[PDB]
């Protein structure tokens, strides 16, 4: 099988900028590659085959270029919706194979997370089951810790978290972490504490809440 | 225009079978080679089966990871292609999607390999908070837990709030079901007077709820 290695795996660029990236085969390809742009949820958009040939209905700012087993995509000036994962693809021989992908984001200024914590609801308890909910909103860079603490215990294997992307309405991460117990053990312990670490904050930040008390 | 459309996924136990087909138009479809791919979070894009145009008699062309296992085949005079899965494994679990040799793509169908039962979430409230800043910002969300297989949309009073929501990717929990998060900010002031609803949609249990999410009395 040809192996497709491109590079970077992720990088920012800024409004305007020119973007290069690039696909590497295991053995020449004669130039059978094809790029594309995927965005979260979304299928494939073909950009470029042939290595060269801009495909109907993309933008001119898109170009493709190299041979033998060297090739490059390159947007010649970054638009806020080419934000997404770039994908390249060889058809010279079967199995055809893609790339593994670059993500491309958009750089913008240092944003702090506002920090919200949410107690279980009492319809949840009656199940038996306890989420603690810690929510990081609008923040910028992505790079945040979320630590637990439930009566000073640093909790550590017993949370989850899931982040949001950049999109067409906002430049800002969010973040989700979900905290779960039992509900026996939620109501032995009294102080439900999440401390977010980012550097848009001077120090940590901690929210919590008393079980039983607004 | 050219269009493509998936169908034929689901929930199938492993070692089940699954036909999935798809339905083309706006080209001569009988003149298209045609593809079928694969897209997962674990492996990324897989090629997976290829079919020749006419001209090429519909000689067809298989990843070996599904080879005698599964079957590409086309019926011109339906614009249609369709992919035959037997013998499947928990590892063909992801997107499904049908191409034009890679020129356009259809929107996939999503095909999970499992034996987990289909299961519907429940959906929690994420209250706003008492201590919400006083002509500042509070946040509210629905925790949409314990369902089985992907995916769950989630809408805000049936589409007329979309501003300040977030809802996040779901996650797959140590049970083998999924939960996800939908959040919104609001002003404070707005707690008293405005309804908030989170409108949740379970299609693969068919399972939709509508939850009001409103401050906690005390």
């Amino acid at each position: 099988d040809i192996k497709m290695t491109q590079s970077p795996s992720s990088m920012y660029a800024s409004l305007g900028e020119r973007v290069t990236i690039t696909c590497k085969a295991s053995q020449d390809i004669n130039s059978y590659l094809s790029w594309f742009q995927q965005k979260p949820g979304k299928s494939p958009k073909t950009l470029i085959y042939r290595a060269n040939r801009l495909v109907d209905g993309v933008p001119s700012r898109f170009s493709g270029s190299g041979s033998g087993q060297d090739y490059s995509l390159t947007i010649s000036s970054l638009e806020y919706e080419d934000m997404g994962i770039y994908y390249c693809l060889q058809y010279d021989e079967f199995p055809r194979t893609f790339g593994g992908g670059t993500k491309l984001e958009i750089k913008r200024t240092v944003a702090a997370p506002s920090v919200f914590i949410f107690p279980p609801s009492d319809e949840q308890l009656k199940s038996g089951t306890a989420s603690v909910v810690c929510l990081l909103n609008n923040f910028y860079p992505r790079e945040a810790k979320v630590q637990w603490k439930v009566d000073n215990a640093l909790q550590s294997g017993n949370s989850q978290e899931s982040v949001t992307e950049q999109d067409s309405k906002d430049s800002t991460y969010s973040l989700s972490s979900t905290l779960t117990l039992s509900k026996a053990d939620y109501e032995k312990h009294k102080v439900y504490a999440c401390e977010v670490t980012h550097q848009g904050l001077s120090s940590p930040v901690t929210k919590s809440f008393n079980r039983g008390e607004c | 225009e050219v269009k493509l459309e998936e169908s034929g996924g689901g929930l199938v136990q492993p070692g089940g079978s699954m036909k999935l087909s798809c339905a083309a138009s706006g080209f001569t479809f009988s003149d298209a080679w045609m593809d079928w791919v694969r897209q997962s979070p674990e492996k990324g894009l897989e090629w997976v089966a290829e079919i020749g145009n006419k001209g090429n008699n519909h000689a067809t062309y298989y990843a070996e990871s599904v080879k005698g296992r599964f079957t590409v085949s086309r019926d011109d005079s339906k614009s249609r292609v369709y992919l035959q899965m037997n013998s499947l494994r928990v590892e063909d679990t992801g997107t499904y999607y049908c191409t034009t040799r890679f020129a356009y793509w259809g929107q996939g169908t999503l095909v999970t390999v499992s034996a987990a039962s289909t299961k519907g979430p429940s959906v929690f409230p994420l209250a706003p908070s008492s201590k919400s800043t006083s002509g500042g910002t509070a946040a509210l969300g629905c925790l949409v837990k314990d369902y089985f297989p992907e995916p769950v949309t989630v809408s805000w009073n049936s589409g007329a709030l979309t501003s300040g929501v977030h809802t996040f990717p779901a996650v797959l929990q140590s049970s083998g079901l999924y939960s996800l998060s939908s959040v919104v900010t609001v002003p404070s002031s707005s707690l008293g007077t405005q309804t908030y609803i989170c409108n949740v949609n379970h299609k693969p249990s068919n399972t939709k709820v509508d939850k009001r999410v409103e401050p906690k009395s005390c």
